[PDB]
RNA sequence: UUGAGAAGCUCAGACGAGUAGGCAGGCGUGGAGGUUUGUGACGAAGCCUUGGGCGUGAGCCUGGGUCGAACAGCCUCUAGU
RNA sequence: CUGCCGAAGUUUCCGGAUAGCAGAAACUCAGAUCAGUUUUAUGAGUAUGUAAAAUGAGAGUUUCUAGUGGGCCAUUUUUGGUAAGCAGAACUGGCGAUGCGGGAUGAACCGAACGUGAGGUUAAGGUGCCGGAAUGUACGCUC
RNA sequence: GUCAGCAUCAGUUUUCGGGGGCGGAAAAAGAAUAAGGGAAGGUGGCUGUUUAUAGCCCUUGUUGUAAUACGUCCACUGGGGACUGAGGACUGCGGCUUGCCAAGGAUGCUGACAUAAUGGU
């Protein structure tokens, strides 16, 4: 059992998102159509 | 009351692509809530994009520029009919591009009885020039002379005195 | 506090009226089919525990007292001090001689009688 | 104790009660004052009247 | 009043089995 | 002739009700006059009296009154929610009532 | 409590000011400004206690909407928003503003 | 502040379908011991009544009528209840 | 007469025991353990099994003593099929012990679960009349 | 004793308004006013053309920090309606200033009516 291998060598879930600046001027976006 | 909505978003930065694309969507949707979830659903359909793998990065709802401007707008869907493939190009004549898709929803629905979900708007372009026109009913709204008498007019206080004039 | 009452008609046994072998005095129906038992459509009521009365009013007369059987003067003295809780009630087999008894003495001490016009005129 | 339940956003006082800040709060503020800078990327409005 | 030879309303039974072969349905497309 | 009638004619409709279960407590009244919500506004709290004929000559008349007040309005016709002291008998359904304008708040 | 009070007024205004600024630069400037993942979520049980799917019960049970129409607040998480996936059917839930 | 029938008083919150089953508290009847300075020919018991009142209820009290010799409350005992 | 608690609705072994569900009695336990739940991690084949954060709830045993051991209906997977029905499992649901609103009427449909009431607001379904509520608004189709 | 009407409050609730922040393309328009472009479902003119004896569309400037709609907020505010009044010396939390208060649950002012109203049966 690999898992108690595990918990002795460690011996909080990550948070919801952090807001982030998104570049688009190297990458302008594309128009999608179905 | 439908509502324009500019919905650009991407997947979640990874090792392997930390520069995802990000794809745009003109879609209309009564609220936000409900134009994100659209643009997902056309989004996975098309890039295979998956929802959880993906962000929103950017949503604003788009006004008519010009919604004292009468126009005409030609649209293209898909429509989902018992064979649930079927291409189709209608043409209605109004002064904001919502209200042209409100039109296309409601006709389709009364015509061919497809419902939201199935229907996907595939581009919708204003047809600026008269001569591109497709359709006899919209020709006859461009004609110079348009003058006709009003059809459908029909008119708690029950029990009226006299009888109505329903006439000019 | 006036006196509340939750219910003034009385609840009559199922069946009661059809048949004068019934008596009207409540018995709980145990038939595992009694629609008025289930508590149906339109069926008549069947006593339950929140229909019982305010404690601090239950047990009183409209007037606010609370009825004491009398035989004799001596309960009439009992009720000295409860003349403004409780109303002496004579009791039915108490005579004539004693009901102008009860009566006279209770005026003395102010105690509101139920019956006081009872074989006494 | 506590009879009856009373609303603070009904009841000025309770609300008084509970918030000792409610009477200095001043909700409404200019913050929009001197000029209106109006701010909209030319790439943005590009995208924004785009297809 | 109808003009119809039928009573266009079923019954219950009627409708019932209606769902039942809206079930036989699906079995022939489905399984059989 | 024309000197009297400082009340509004109204109709006693039926009682407030679903399909099958009827509420006798209050009732549904149409002000003549009135058609819509907004106009049931001004005659809310207004005091509504059902005024009826007996045989015996009670305080020397014939004529009984049962009071009872505009609650709220019912439906978007103009229609009202009446409450009164004794609850109006069945048979009154579709009779005359008059309502009163006052506690007048104009 | 009334510095307090104060402080924590101060931080709300702060806050909105502060996400209003970053979203008029990134327009300004032609990027996009993603807004911060909600922590909060308000939950209300739409539907009552009939007819429930066991699993559904139980995870209601946890969030404690016992009754239709109870509303609870939750910190939106991983364990959050499955649990709300399998009970989406039976509750509503959103983002919860200052005033509400 | 008198509100210690401590088996009493008081404050607070939640809850209320319910078969089989389990548990608790009450109503009523015949008789027995105790008690009520108990009721009664100036009317007991019973009966009747579109009289009144009390109890969620089982039931209880009472007015009027009829009636004519006995009966009840409370505490315990008992059962052909 | 009233009140309170309240099932099982069937395994597992030879009609009986064991267990399960419900209570009682007597214990120890709150720096503790649980869960018809979800994440995280490990492997293995979108699922699986194992272990370790979220949320909720005080969580545990022992004795001993009642009642229960059916069925019906429906979904999904699957096994065959047959003029066509259906037949065989599994699965958890609903009824069953349970009234109430709606579906004209109803064992299985949609809502909803019950002390006595006043007020307010809704679910499902509805607003021509019977029938409480728009002979509403807007766009079409149909004779 | 009964039943009424009103007022000032408390609790629950419903229905109309008014004012003001903030947000978005820091609404879109639009209006007025300067450039340029294009034309028509072609006006005056002469079927064809390019603002003239009608005008329209597109872009930019300006008037601008325009307004307005919509979304959101106000510990901003003015009215109408209904139901309820549990408790019973004083404690408490607060507000205005010993006191006063809308602050741990209704009082006040009147009427009428008992030869009846109410509550019954």
């Amino acid at each position: 059992s690999k898992c108690r291998q595990d918990f002795l060598d460690r011996v909080q879930p990550a948070p919801p998102a952090k807001a982030h600046f998104v570049s688009t001027e190297n990458n302008e976006p594309v128009t999608l159509h179905p | 009351a439908l509502k324009e909505y500019q919905v650009v978003g991407r997947k979640v930065p990874t090792e392997h692509e930390p520069v995802p694309k990000l794809f745009r969507m003109r879609l209309f949707a009564p609220n936000e809530s409900v134009a994100k979830s659209r643009y997902w659903y056309f989004l996975k359909m098309i890039n295979k994009v998956k929802k959880a793998t993906g962000e929103i990065v950017a949503i604003n709802e788009i006004s008519e520029p010009k919604p004292l401007k009468a126009k005409v707008f030609g649209i293209w869907i898909r429509y989902d009919s018992r064979s649930g493939t079927h291409n189709m190009y209608k043409e209605f004549r109004d002064t904001t591009r919502v209200g042209a898709v409100e039109a296309m929803y409601a006709d389709m629905a009364a015509r061919h009885r497809a419902r939201f979900r199935s229907i996907r708007i595939l581009k919708v372009v204003e047809v600026e020039k008269k001569e591109d026109v497709r359709r006899n009913y919209v020709k006859q709204l461009l004609n110079p002379h348009l003058k006709f008498p009003l059809p459908h007019r029909r008119t708690k206080k029950v029990f009226a005195p006299h009888r109505p004039s329903t006439f000019y | 506090v006036n006196i509340i009452k939750k219910r003034t008609k009385p609840f009559k046994r199922h069946q009661s009226d059809r048949f004068k072998r019934v008596g009207e005095s409540w018995r709980k129906p145990r038939g595992i089919d009694s629609c008025v038992r289930r508590r149906f459509r339109g069926t008549i009521s069947m006593p339950k525990i929140g229909y019982g009365n305010n404690k601090k009013t239950r047990y009183c007369m409209p007037n606010g007292l609370k009825a004491f059987l009398v035989r004799n003067v001596s309960d009439v003295e009992l009720l000295l001090m409860h003349n403004k809780t409780y109303a002496a009630e004579i009791a039915g087999n108490v005579s004539a001689r004693k009901r102008v008894e009860i009566v006279e003495k209770a005026r003395a001490l102010g105690v509101k009688v139920t019956n006081a016009g009872a074989k006494v005129r | 104790a506590h009879v009856q339940k009373k609303n603070p956003l009904k009841n000025k006082a309770v609300l008084s009660r509970l918030n000792p800040y409610a009477k200095a709060y001043k909700a409404n503020v200019k913050i929009n004052s001197e000029k209106t800078p109006k701010a909209a990327g030319e790439k943005f409005l590009s995208v924004l009247h785009e297809n | 009043v109808s003009l119809k030879k039928k009573s266009k309303r079923r019954t219950t039974r009627l409708r019932s089995r209606i769902e039942k072969k809206a079930a036989e349905s699906k079995r022939k497309q489905k399984r059989a | 002739a024309q000197g009297h009638r400082l009340y509004v004619k109204a109709k006693h409709l039926s009682f407030q009700r679903s399909k099958h279960v009827i509420h006798p407590g209050t009732s549904i009244v149409k002000i003549e006059g009135c058609d819509s919500k907004e106009e049931a506004q001004f005659y809310l709290g207004k005091r509504v009296c059902y005024v009826y004929k007996s045989s015996k000559a009670v305080r020397g008349s014939k004529i009984r009154v049962i009071w009872g007040t505009i609650a709220r309005p019912h439906g978007n016709s103009g229609a009202v929610r009446a409450r009164f002291v004794h609850n109006l008998p069945a048979k009154t359904f579709g009779s005359s009532l008059r309502v009163m304008l006052y506690p007048s708040n104009i | 409590i009334a510095k307090r009070a104060e402080a924590y007024e101060a931080e709300y205004r702060a806050a909105e000011r502060e996400q209003i600024e970053l979203a008029r630069k990134a327009r300004a400037e032609g990027n996009y400004f993603v807004p911060h993942e909600p922590k909060l979520i308000f939950v209300v049980r739409i539907r009552g206690i009939n007819n429930i799917p066991p699993k559904a019960r139980k995870i209601m049970q946890l969030l404690r909407l016992l009754q239709i129409n109870n509303g609870i607040f939750v910190k939106f998480n991983k364990a959050i928003k499955e649990m709300l996936q399998v009970v989406e059917p039976y509750v509503t839930y959103g983002i919860p503003n200052h005033k509400t």
